[PDB]
């Protein structure tokens, strides 16, 4: 009952005149059909068409919200209907596709590819879909995108569509107040009216009056996406909500939206794509001759005025003011890229990153919450980006506690250094972090603080320190190792502290790190990277089997035990795969890699920890059984 | 029955006992490396010489390593980061060398070429109007 | 005959279609990048005349 | 633009089901007919007969 008592809604009571057609009025409605102020003396009344379609047909059965609104209405109160009527969480993003109003057809390479990111940038992001409503042109491709979405996958893409009221089909169907209207994804081809999308989630369908005619929803559409843009995100960090502007094809009318969108305060950049022709087209044959945006030379400005005249079939002095538009629009270029074939997906990231504008810590925070390891490679990372000091060590330090193998390599391939990041408060503040995959660490640590203190479980807000950690080592290595945690030179300066605090050998702690906390990837990573990795990988090999027979005892689920099991398998697999290596290089070159005492291992020998992690593929191997005869 | 569970068995268990035994060489090397060198009938006098010598120890490291030195160290540490770099880009040639990848790299690129082509053959189609619209014109 | 045998083998034949698709797309991309300067001189000549 | 009178696709449904066309019982679902609301007990019995 709220739906009516605050959203209104106008009907044409008017002096009817014919213009052309006797019965057809201002409005285009039948003469007889009657029940802005100007011509058409409209009046205000409460709604009576809101509620939910029940699309008949087409597929796959969907049931979209929709109201009748007023083309003078207050954004806000559109926003609040969004918010608590239809219980719509605030979108991190705002997604704008503009497009030619006529039907189309375009490569099946570009179209499916086009439909498969539109659709993956709004699940990944949790974006709003902010289109033309009715099932023409661009539309009908959205609701083609979002079928193949329904049909291979399982989210629902909130993909609100504002259409003028006047020209859907069946306007009569749509007559109620909250109640369910079945509707016919029918449409006639005599008919002049076109249907709703069938695949759409909700119809912010406006009436200025009019029937059968367009520029009923532009105004409202715009304003609302400056309303939603001025709400501030969740992260609150100073910055709203991101927009895009999406371009496929197009006329002539969106080159002036264009236009509006780059002069904005804040700017919207604007993202087209090419191969579908007509106005898309002559962007990018724009973007690419371009030079120094608005220094455009004679021979590509009357290839641009011909194009226009001949793809729009304009006059000579109406492609002269397209291309004037065009030009104001260039000025600009920093903001438009074009999609040239050989997505939609990059076209929103992109505008989330400058639509942000913030500092490039804030985009790499942004894109490792996304997972975009290839966005931020392409974009941050581009030739030309001016680094704060000390942001990459948080950005790496960010990335370890959110399982991101990606961002590790492209933070070390960006100048990012283990030495010098690996201190002893960045270890145990890796040892006591919450995200990430689960672990069987705390249990761990519990045995060993009651075997040592026999208290009992640890508090909740206990902070693990690396000499409990280097415990928990001790109780699973077995036999008379000696971790080097827990010897007498590290609890000294744990004691006095809590480069001396840098690790010598930073990818050894990683490595073990990443083993106890049950991270396979980042594990298998830290095995490439720094040296000692048939040591590493034995010593894995022996903690994974030791977690796995830990995690069968203390009955707890047996997939952590048959996964950790794998990993001990994968790391001995390694193991032996690298020793194959070594005998295939240097016999005795292996034989020393064999035997040399482990310093950061205990004093331990290649050899003995094979043995240790019962690694029985390894002492079969032949370089193995030689050395043995030897030793015999 | 007996003769049947033995034979249907014998393999398995002949390769899992002889990979043992190859395991076990090393816990037999390492015994017999750690004990005394006169035998059990005369150890007695090995055992109290180890008494003699503990006693004079106090009244005043399991393994065989092989103790090298430093650039020693550098040398299998460089020696290892070969063996690394030869096992993941062998592994990569053998992925990229492999049936599976080659048919899978062949058909993309003839869907892509395909569509490509296509768009070749339809842009084409408005460059012999072009054409024929010229000539018609000279 | 060795040589009848390599040359009708399986893996030989994937492996020289595979690097024949490779020839192919990168020069049919030259084909339609350099195409595009045709059409692009076409409508030129078009406008002209 | 296809027009539909009311009744007949429940009777192309009776006649797809009796006529072993699997493909075609895809397609009348897939352009609106709902199973819930044609099966009855009489029309069930006429597949069964």
């Amino acid at each position: 009952s709220w739906i009516e008592r605050a959203f209104y809604k106008r009907e044409c009571v008017h002096i009817i005149p014919s213009t052309k057609d006797p019965h057809r009025c201002c409005c285009g409605r039948l003469i007889g059909q009657h029940v802005w102020s100007i011509s058409k003396h409209t009046q205000l009344s409460p709604t009576d068409a809101f509620g939910t379609i029940e699309f008949q047909g087409g597929g796959h059965s969907n049931k979209a919200m929709y109201v009748r609104v007023s083309f003078d209405t207050k954004p806000d109160l559109l926003l609040h209907l969004m918010t608590k009527e239809w219980q719509l969480e605030l979108p991190k993003l705002l997604i704008s596709v503009h497009g030619g109003l006529q039907n189309f057809e375009l490569q099946p390479k570009l179209k499916q590819v086009f439909g498969k990111g539109l659709i993956k940038a709004a699940m990944t992001t949790g974006a709003w879909i902010f289109t033309g409503g009715v099932n023409t042109g661009v539309i009908r491709h959205v609701g083609d995108a979002l079928k193949d979405h329904a049909s291979k996958s399982r989210g629902k893409i909130c993909t609100i569509g504002i259409a003028p009221w006047g020209i859907v089909e069946n306007q009569e169907d749509l007559i109620g107040r909250d109640v369910v209207r079945p509707y016919q994804t029918m449409s006639n081809p005599m008919s002049k009216l076109t249907v709703l999308n069938s695949m759409h989630s909700h119809f912010i369908l406006a009436d200025n009056g009019t029937t059968g005619k367009y520029g009923a929803e532009v105004k409202l559409r715009r304003q609302l996406e400056k309303h939603i843009s001025l709400q501030k995100i969740n992260t609150r960090i100073g910055q709203g909500v991101p927009v895009v502007a999406l371009i496929v094809e197009g006329g002539p009318n969106v080159i002036s939206i264009v236009l509006e969108y780059l002069r904005d305060t804040p700017p919207v950049p604007v993202v087209v794509c090419d191969g579908s022709g007509r106005a898309s087209d002559i962007l990018a044959f724009g973007h690419k001759y371009s030079e120094e945006g608005g220094l455009i030379n004679e021979s590509l400005r009357d290839q641009l005025l011909v194009t226009i005249q001949k793809t729009f079939t304009y006059t000579r002095t109406q492609a002269q003011h397209l291309f004037i538009i065009l030009m104001e629009c260039m000025k600009k270029k920093e903001l438009i890229t074009v999609f040239r074939m050989g997505d939609i997906d990059l076209a929103i990231l992109t505008a989330l990153l400058k639509g942000a504008n913030a500092s490039a810590p804030d985009q790499l925070s942004l894109a490792l919450a996304w997972n975009r390891v290839d966005i931020a490679r392409s974009q941050i990372f581009i030739y030309g980006q001016q680094w704060p000091v000390g942001s990459l060590e948080q950005a790496m330090l960010d990335a370890l506690v959110l399982d991101r193998v990606d961002f590790v390599k492209l933070l070390i391939e960006n100048g990012v250094s283990m030495h010098r990041f690996l201190t002893i408060s960045r270890l145990e503040e890796l040892y006591n972090t919450r995200h990430g995959p689960s672990n069987t660490l705390y249990h761990l640590v519990r045995d060993v603080k009651k075997r040592e203190y026999p208290k009992g479980n640890l508090p909740p807000d206990y902070r693990i320190s690396l000499i409990d950690i280097g415990l928990v080592i001790e109780y699973l290595m077995g036999g008379a190792y000696r971790c080097n945690y827990t010897r007498k030179r590290f609890r000294t300066l744990y004691h006095n502290l809590f480069e001396i605090n840098h690790f010598p050998f930073p990818f050894h702690e990683l490595m073990v790190w990443a083993v106890l906390m049950k991270r396979q990837k980042m594990a298998l990573f830290f095995w490439q990277h720094g040296e000692e990795a048939m040591a590493k990988a034995l010593v894995a090999c022996k903690l994974c089997k030791a977690m796995a027979h830990e995690a069968s005892e203390n009955d707890m689920v047996d997939d952590i035990s048959q996964e950790l099991n794998h990993n001990s398998r994968d790391f001995g697999q390694l193991a032996v795969e690298l020793l194959d290596q070594s005998y295939k290089q240097d016999e005795q070159l292996a034989m020393k890699l064999l035997t040399y005492e482990l310093k950061n291992w205990s004093n331990a020998t290649c050899l003995q920890l094979a043995v240790a992690a019962k690694h029985r593929d390894f002492i079969a191997h032949t370089c193995s059984q030689m050395l043995l005869t030897d030793m015999w | 029955l007996l003769i049947a569970v033995f034979n249907n068995t014998f393999f398995e268990v002949k390769s899992i006992s002889n990979q043992v035994w190859k395991f076990q060489r090393y816990q037999l090397i390492m015994t017999f490396h750690e004990r005394p060198v006169l035998p059990p009938p005369l150890i007695i006098f090995s055992h109290m010489t180890m008494i003699f010598q503990h006693l004079c120890c106090r009244w005043r490291d399991y393994g065989l390593k092989l103790f090298i030195t430093d650039d020693e160290l550098k040398k299998v540490h460089d020696f290892e980061e070969q063996c690394i770099e030869e096992y993941f880009r062998e592994k990569d040639d053998r992925f990229n060398s492999s049936n599976d990848e080659r048919i899978r790299v062949t058909s993309e690129r003839v869907e892509n070429m395909s569509m490509r082509l296509e768009e070749v053959n339809e842009r084409e189609h408005s460059m012999k109007a072009s054409l024929q619209t010229v000539d018609i014109r000279l």
